[PDB]
RNA sequence: AGGGAACCCACU
């Protein structure tokens, strides 16, 4: 499950940039990685890199 | 922040009465006057007058608070006497002595002065 | 003599100089009142301080 | 429309 903004929310900061929550940096390292296992999955890849 | 003005302690505020008077209904014959933005120098050489005053049965003043600027004064007299008349008797005694110890005064200073 | 009336205290009072000090803790730096002002991000909880 | 964390000093 993925929370809410609200639950991880993203504060416009002085500078322009948007800020935010550690959640929503956590959660961006595991779309990454999802991502990437899936790649390796629809094209075959060694099991050793998989695992 | 919340310093009251120094003024606050002797200048009356828009409609606030100088003097009020009361009954003090648990005894016959005894009010309260309630005065503003006096403290004690009149409230007790006013008292010490009216304990003067052989028809006063009861006289005393208190500030209620430190912080406020009012002053009671609760008189009692004898029946055949009112409160009110002790207070105004007390006042122009009081002015009495006040106006022969300046004219006493002046007539020690010149003296002093002249030799 | 009390200030009030005048009369003598019946203890005699000790009095003489002392060095004082004025700490830094005053009372207009700390006083606060709150009635319904700015909240939370996160929690929508009045804000701290 | 407005942040946050960390640390330090201090007060009862």
């Amino acid at each position: 499950p993925v929370p809410p903004l609200s639950v991880r929310p993203a504060v416009v900061m002085q500078g322009s940039a948007r800020n935010q929550d550690d959640l929503t940096h956590k959660l961006a390292d595991i779309v990454k990685i999802n991502n990437q296992l899936r790649r390796n999955e629809q094209n075959g890849a060694a099991a050793h890199v998989i695992a | 922040m919340n310093a009251p003005p120094a003024f606050e302690s002797f200048l009356l505020f828009e409609g606030e009465k100088k003097i009020t008077i009361n009954k003090d209904t648990k005894v016959p014959n005894a009010c309260l006057f309630t005065i503003n933005k006096e403290d004690h120098t009149l409230g007790n050489i006013i008292k010490s007058q009216l304990l003067k005053d052989p028809q006063v049965l009861f006289a005393g003043y208190k500030v209620p608070h430190p912080l406020e600027h009012k002053i009671i004064i609760r008189v009692q007299t004898t029946p055949d006497y009112s409160p009110q008349e002790a207070f105004t008797n007390a006042i122009t005694d009081l002015i009495s002595e006040l106006s022969l110890l300046e004219e006493r005064f002046r007539v020690a200073i010149k003296d002093k002065q002249e030799g | 003599y009390n200030g009030f009336t005048g009369r003598k205290i019946t203890s005699q009072i000790f009095i003489g100089p002392t060095y004082y000090q004025r700490l830094k803790h005053m009372v207009d730096d700390k006083i606060h009142s709150r009635a319904r002002g700015p909240i939370q991000i996160l929690n929508r909880q009045p804000m701290e301080g």
